[PDB]
RNA sequence: GAAACUGCGAAUGGCUCAUUAAAUCAGUUAUCGUUUAUUUGAUAGUUCCUUUACUACAUGGUAUAACUGUGGUAAUUCUAGA
RNA sequence: AUUCAUAAUAACUUUUCGAAUCGCAUGGCCUUGUGCUGGCGAUGGUUCAUUCAAAUUUCUGCCCUAUCAACUUUCGAUGGUAGGAUAGUGGCCUACCAUGGUUUCAACGGGUAACGGGGAAUAAGGGUUCGAUUCCGGAGAGGGAGCCUGAGAAACGGCUACCA
């Protein structure tokens, strides 16, 4: 079969072709998320350990966590669950899917490395793939650079320079959750209006009560 | 081509659209026809436009001929006319360009095709191109 | 029908819109609002079917996007707004001050008012209720709600509320002698008096009415609308005055007022 | 400003008349027997703690798509890992 | 016309709500902080009311057939008490109790090549026949049942099972 492993610390991802029957057999009887040391599977992988993440069958049907009985099965499905994109809201739908469990019916299987062995894995361990974004929220930036409540993150922010064909220019995000004098003006508006309207209603009721007093006076 | 008693009936001022709207009544007694652009010229010539704030469009001829009747507008601010009046008359008057767009069913087929592709596409693309390569 | 109707067909529209049989299938379907749609009138209709300031809904909505309107002192930009009785509508760019009221034909009469009296309308009172916190409040025919009114106001009365602040002003009760507008039925548009009331407890109280011509006519209480006192309109009146000509007299007036 | 997330709607409309014989339906009541997105009008000083060494309010937290790139399937508005 | 509105009291609440949201603007006043104030409009939100509706509902009204004269309660048929359930009344459903309910003024059953109505034709009058079909209302989406979403669907150019 083929094996698709990630090195999350680099952000690396890489596929291999693993056609040794004996090394393949090391994974039968296992389920998703179990840990396995790949020493049997390669001296290159000696010391390395991997957590089972997923796999697709020979017709494309995937596995899933906790979906036992290593075979194909139809289940009814919903949102917030993998192997399914609910197309219109409320929709619940039946689909076939392969079991959680390792078996020979998998053209592909995918893992993530838990522990690095002795050797290096060239295409995956060597390269360091960069994260695509930094923080966006002000508090995210604050934790991201170890900043105080006061530190004025605005300048700390990441920017991405981009060339036109020659005209270079930086672009950066738009802080949400940021405190501003506008936000302060907004709470100012709100508070002032609240107590104001309260006292307005108060005096209106006062006038009403006055009228009522005259009515009984008469 | 003897002469033309063109007349402007039913005059309304329209400040909430900034226009003068009226009824055109043409007595074109032995001509043939009307020719809207000639009308456009005589109408800026008698109210004030610099033609292009004037719109005209229901110009049917009487049975027997010699007379035609339509609706006429003269707007304030040719720019204001160019923002309020619709585009088919502007292209008819050459004061705009009719867009070359596709047929309805072609657009619909296109929509129904794009009704399948979640998302950007260009990552659908790099993988349909690799898997297709092999 | 699994849900409400976001459409309206022609030939189901109110006959008092004076539309045509033709020009299409469908019709404007007035939006939610104060005035019930059969009781109401759309902006497009007041414009395009009563003013002729425009032709198409395109032009109408363009105008409303220009915010050319206030309505009871407020802009409303929905083409399908339900305008209706005793509304106040004013235009700025033309400086027209309208107020909505029927003909004696029950047709929403184009009654132009002044800049003043576009500063006041009426509200006939649907219910007055001891709202919560012990609060008293009250509502009107035109979908509003007010608190701390004059308590001597009671059900079926009307009030001269101002317009934009709200703010009830002096008001009119219901007892013998008063002046009235009619707001539904065969006597619709008519104007007259209180001459007696046939109170039928349990439901459908009626009011005997007498116009200026001593034409008597009796109507449902709910279609009653006090408008001031006899010989004392609190507002400006359209032509016709709810006087309810015969077709004979109408004809006579046609051929007579025709000529010179 | 593609794309996607979010929000709304998709229950309208249009087509047909198989069922249906006090059933639907017409006219006429009623809700002091109920719900009501939306529209419109109004509508919110109190939210804390055994009440001095208090508690982000200049605003507090992740969890994810869109995205990356690893991929699978004879085949689909299939979708997996990171 | 109400145990209405509403208030107050004592408690209850896997505690509802009470704006950590967005666009134009820029003002003031000093104790000179970035001070504290401060407009326009955008979207949301409790309750009430309104509107758009919906749901049940009163009364009267339908073609033929007695070669259908008896029907209704197995297992709710009629009603009562209590309860649940419902947006909510209600045998709607469930418990205990009763034995009632309809019927020649035609029930019940059967037929209908029966969706109803607005209306169409016909023309003295009285009537007769038709009305699926440009409006209203209702039902259905191959036949049936179920169901999430949502204010609103038993949705079907949404889903689930069966049958064809």
């Amino acid at each position: 079969m083929k094996l698709n492993i990630s090195y999350p610390v680099n952000g690396s991802q890489k596929t291999f072709e693993i056609d040794d029957e004996h090394r393949i057999r090391v994974f039968f009887d296992k389920r998703i998320g179990q840990e396995v040391d790949g020493e049997a599977v390669g001296d290159e992988f000696k010391g390395y350990v991997f957590k089972i993440s997923g796999g697709n069958d020979k017709q494309g049907f995937p596995m899933k966590q906790g979906v036992l009985l290593p075979t194909r099965i139809k289940l009814l499905l919903t949102k917030n669950v993998s192997c399914y994109r609910p197309r219109r809201d409320g929709e619940r739908k039946r689909k076939s899917v392969r079991g959680a469990i390792v078996g020979p019916d998998l053209a592909v299987l995918a893992l993530v490395i838990v522990k690095k062995g002795e050797q290096e894995l060239e295409g995956l361990t060597d390269t360091t793939v960069p994260k695509r974004l930094g923080p966006k929220r002000a508090n995210n930036i604050r934790k991201f650079f170890g900043l105080s409540k006061e530190d004025d993150v605005r300048d700390f922010v990441i920017r991405r320079e981009v060339t036109k064909g020659e005209k270079t220019y930086t672009k950066a995000p738009k802080i949400q959750r940021l405190v501003t004098p506008q936000r302060l003006q907004r709470k100012r508006h709100q508070r002032a209006l609240k107590v104001r309207n309260a006292q307005a209603q108060r005096e209106a009721a006062a006038e009403y009560a006055q009228l009522l007093a005259k009515r009984l006076s008469e | 081509s003897d002469a033309v008693t063109i007349r402007t009936r039913k005059v309304i001022s329209n400040p909430l659209l900034a226009r003068k709207q009226f009824v055109v009544d043409v007595l074109h007694p032995n001509r043939a026809n009307v020719s809207k652009d000639e009308l456009r010229e005589k109408l800026a010539e008698v109210y004030k436009a610099e033609k292009d704030a004037v719109s005209v469009f229901g110009f049917r001829t009487q049975f027997g001929g010699g007379k035609s009747v339509g609706f006429g507008l003269v707007y304030n601010s040719v720019a204001e006319a160019k923002k309020f009046e619709p585009t088919y008359r502007l292209v008819r008057y050459g004061l705009a360009e009719k867009v070359e767009k596709a047929s309805r069913q072609q657009r619909k087929q296109k929509k129904n095709r794009d009704k399948k592709i979640f998302g950007t596409g260009k990552r659908l693309a790099k993988k349909v191109a690799r898997r297709n390569a092999d | 029908a699994r849900g409400p109707k976001k459409h309206l067909k022609r030939l189901a529209a109110p006959h008092h819109w004076l539309l045509d049989k033709l020009s299409g299938c469908y019709a404007p379907r007035p939006s939610a609002g104060p005035h019930k749609l059969r009781e109401s009138l759309p902006l497009i209709v007041f414009l395009r079917n009563r003013l002729k300031y425009a032709l198409n809904g395109r032009e109408v909505k363009a105008i409303l996007m220009q915010r050319h309107v206030k309505v009871d002192g407020k802009v409303r930009t929905d083409t399908t707004y339900p305008a209706g009785f005793m509304d106040v509508i004013t235009l700025d760019a033309t400086n027209e001050n309208f107020r909505l009221v029927y003909d004696v034909k029950g047709r929403f009469a184009v009654h132009r008012i002044t800049d003043e009296e576009a500063s006041y309308k009426l509200g006939k009172v649907k219910k007055v209720q001891l709202g919560k916190k012990g609060v008293p409040y009250v509502v009107t025919h035109d979908g509003r709600t007010i608190r701390y009114p004059d308590p001597n106001i009671k059900v079926n009365d009307t009030v001269k509320i101002d317009l934009a602040s709200g703010k009830i002003t002096d008001f009119i009760k219901f007892d013998a002698g008063k002046l009235v507008y009619v707001t539904g039925g065969r006597n619709l548009g008519r104007i007259g008096t209180i001459v007696h009331k046939e109170r039928h407890d349990g439901g459908f109280d009626l009011v005997h009415i007498k116009d200026s011509l001593d034409n008597t006519f009796v109507t449902r209480l709910n279609n009653v609308f006090v408008i001031g006192e006899q010989g004392k309109p609190y507002i400006s009146l359209p032509k016709g005055k709810g006087i309810k000509l015969s077709i004979a007299e109408e004809r006579d007036r046609r051929r007579a007022q025709q000529g010179l």
